[PDB]
C-alpha cells in the first residue's frame, strides 16, 4: 500500500507539471509568429 | 520474504526513476511560460496603442 499510495501521489504530481509544461509551446510559436508579421507590417509602414 | 524484498527493491528503483524525471519536468518548467506571457501583454499593449490611434 504505501508504495502503492506514494506511487499514486507522485505519479500525479508529475502530470501537472507536464501539464504546465506541455502543449504551450506552440501558442508561443504561433504568438512570436504574429508578431514578426505585426513588426514587419510596421517596418513597411514606416518606410512608406 | 524473498518476494517482499524483491518488492521493496523494486519500489526504490521506480521512486528513484520518477524523482528524475519529475525534476527535470520542473528544471524545464517556467521558462517558456514567461516568454508566451510577456509576448501576451506585449500584444495587449500593441493593441490598445493601435485603438487609440
Amino acid at each position: 500500500e504505501s508504495y502503492d499510495a506514494l506511487m499514486k501521489d507522485q505519479h500525479q504530481k508529475k502530470q501537472e507539471i507536464e501539464e504546465e509544461l506541455a502543449k504551450i509551446i506552440e501558442e508561443v510559436d504561433t504568438l512570436k509568429q504574429l508578431f514578426k508579421e505585426i513588426d514587419e507590417e510596421k517596418q513597411r509602414e514606416r518606410e512608406l | 520474504k524473498q518476494k517482499s524484498d524483491e518488492w521493496a527493491k523494486k519500489v526504490e528503483t521506480c521512486r528513484e526513476q520518477l524523482q528524475e524525471e519529475i525534476d527535470r519536468l520542473t528544471v524545464e518548467k517556467e521558462k517558456k511560460q514567461e516568454e508566451l506571457r510577456e509576448l501576451r501583454e506585449r500584444d495587449q499593449k500593441e493593441q490598445e496603442e493601435k485603438d487609440r490611434r
